[PDB]
C-alpha cells in the first residue's frame, strides 16, 4: 500500500549498440616485372645520331 | 687452365666468407658458359634466386658506377678481367 504509481515510477532505458559485422580485406602490392637492358657505346650513339 | 688465369678479384664484399666463396665459382662458371654479357647477368640472378630467395638485381659491364639500397649482408662487387659482377637483394 506504501509503494504507489506516483511514489515509485518504473522507467526502461537502453543504449544504442551498433550490430557487430565480420569482414575480410586482402592487400597485395603491385606486380614486380623483371627487365633486362644492355647499353653499348654504339647503341647510345645510334639513338643519339 | 683458364679458371686459374681469370682469377676473379673481389674489391668490396659485404657478405660472409662461405657465401663469398660460392660467388667466385658461379662467377667463373657464368662467363665460360655464356656467349654475351646480357646472358651473364641473367645466369647469376637466376642461380642465386634459386639458392637464396627474394628480389635480386644483377649488373655487369666494362665501365659503370653503383649507388644502391640493399638487404644488409647481401651485396658483393667482384671484377674479373674487365667484367664487374654486381648482385644485391632488396626488400
Amino acid at each position: 500500500t506504501l509503494r504507489n504509481k506516483f511514489n515509485y515510477n518504473t522507467r526502461e532505458c537502453q543504449t544504442i549498440n551498433p550490430s557487430i559485422r565480420e569482414r575480410g580485406v586482402s592487400t597485395e602490392p603491385p606486380p614486380s616485372d623483371t627487365i633486362c637492358g644492355n647499353i653499348t657505346q654504339w647503341e647510345i650513339f645510334d639513338a643519339y645520331y | 687452365s683458364h679458371l686459374d688465369k681469370v682469377q676473379p678479384v673481389i674489391k668490396n664484399s659485404d657478405m660472409s666468407v662461405e657465401m663469398q666463396k660460392e660467388v667466385e665459382e658461379v662467377a667463373k662458371k657464368a662467363i665460360d658458359y655464356c656467349n654475351t654479357d646480357k646472358e651473364i647477368a641473367t645466369f647469376i640472378k637466376d642461380d642465386f634466386r634459386s639458392r637464396y630467395h627474394g628480389t635480386w638485381h644483377c649488373i655487369v659491364g666494362r665501365n659503370f658506377g653503383s649507388f644502391v639500397t640493399f638487404e644488409r649482408s647481401y651485396y658483393i662487387y667482384l671484377y674479373v678481367g674487365q667484367l664487374a659482377i654486381l648482385l644485391f637483394k632488396t626488400g
